[PDB]
């Protein structure tokens, strides 16, 4: 399975300028394209080499695309201020995600396209793309507004046609990139705490896809909520990180072992304290 | 709504003294979007920090993340200073040079 | 190629 997802946000800022609008696109946990109302040029901009192929009509299209959301989303936020009754001059935030999933066989396997008002779910498009599932009041409004102009029907054109099709495109030209696999590094650090134990921490970086399994055991069994395991996240060179650590007893790090699965390992790797 | 970031400060791999690493500052879970990062050196701002694009999760809380090159020493000290609106004044977490 | 919000205001 494959993704390729937007996310946007638009904040205002009362007095100081219209609000700020920002898009960033992702295929599956990569970003690869951008757009900031803010930025030195603000128009479309690659964030991967990959995608850079593409031709000028490409990054113009975008750019009016995005600078054409921008506008909706300004109003919008005034909607909203009139929705919820608000002050005029504080600052409040809109969020919108819309992408697709596709099968491992260019199959669409879900669409999205939900917003977000102040943090809070407001609308979002259902599973079956036709209906609408309005978080509260004044999305209740927005959405009878919507089926009242058939809006489900052009979003969901963009999410089974658009979407699926050149996600099939980025994944064939930029396929060097994001179908590579970069073996993850491990390592476990020694570091005694003030209350007289040890903490051992276990490095997984350097690594492509995202998923990975880094786990610590106790002779011999996996350790869950005895471990303190982040979540993974990028690094800035395109690859992954994450890392779990766990207080033992001073002495018996012998006993603790670490266990790592990647994609870019030939086998599970055990390490332990050296 | 609002929400206080978290934030994280750790190194790419474990440090050793006189060998490159890249420095993190990986601040998620916060709203509203406007925030504020600073990464310090000796209580002195880093002027060479680049900060990925920020986003959002499933959840609608944004996460960006602050990253620069610096090479581990026994004595500096690293710091990653954040403002945002959730907090009456900045939050400051120190980098575990032993982590 | 991304999403476009057409006209379809909240």
């Amino acid at each position: 399975s494959h993704s390729l997802r937007y996310f946007v946000t638009a904040v205002s800022r009362p007095g100081f300028g219209e609000p700020r609008y920002m898009e960033v696109g992702y295929v599956d946990n990569t970003e690869f394209v951008r757009f900031d109302s803010d930025a030195e040029n603000p128009r479309y901009e690659p964030r991967a080499r990959w995608i850079e192929q593409e031709g000028p009509e490409y990054w113009e299209r975008e750019t009016r695309r995005a600078k054409g959301n921008e506008q909706s989303f300004r109003v919008d936020l005034r909607t909203a201020l009139r929705y919820y009754n608000q002050s005029a001059g504080g600052s409040h935030t809109l969020q919108w995600m819309a992408g697709c999933d596709v099968e491992s066989d260019g199959r669409l396997l879900r669409g999205y396209w939900q917003f977000a008002y102040d943090g809070c779910d407001y609308i979002a498009l259902n599973e079956d793309l036709k209906t609408w599932t309005a978080a509260d009041m004044a999305a209740q409004i927005t959405r009878r507004k919507w089926e009242q102009a058939g809006a489900a029907e052009r979003d969901r054109a963009y999410l089974e046609g658009e979407c699926v099709e050149w996600l099939r495109r980025y994944l064939k030209n930029g396929n060097a990139t994001l179908l590579r696999t970069d073996p993850p590094k491990a390592h476990v650090t020694h570091h005694r705490r003030p209350e007289g134990d040890v903490t051992l921490r276990c490095w997984a970086l350097g690594f492509y896809p995202a998923d990975i399994t880094l786990t610590w055991q106790l002779n011999g069994e996996e350790l869950t909520q005895e471990m303190e395991l982040v979540e993974t996240r990028p690094a800035r060179d395109g690859t992954f990180q994450k890392w779990a650590s766990v207080v033992v007893p001073l002495g018996k790090e012998q006993k603790y072992t670490c266990h790592v699965e990647h994609e870019g390992l030939p086998e599970p790797l055990t390490l332990r304290w050296g | 709504i609002q929400k206080t970031p978290q934030i994280q400060v750790y190194s790419r791999h474990p440090p050793e003294n006189g060998k490159p690493n890249i420095l993190n500052c990986y601040v998620t879970q916060f709203h509203p979007p406007h925030i504020e990062i600073q990464m310090l050196k000796n209580g002195k701002k880093i002027p060479k920090v680049e900060m990925s694009d920020m986003s959002f999760s499933k959840d609608w809380s944004f996460y960006i993340l602050a990253h620069t090159e610096f090479t581990p020493t026994e004595t500096d000290t690293y710091a990653c200073r954040v403002k945002h609106a959730s907090m009456a004044e900045p939050k400051t977490v120190y980098w575990d040079r032993d982590m | 190629i991304g999403p476009g919000r057409a006209f379809y205001t909240i």
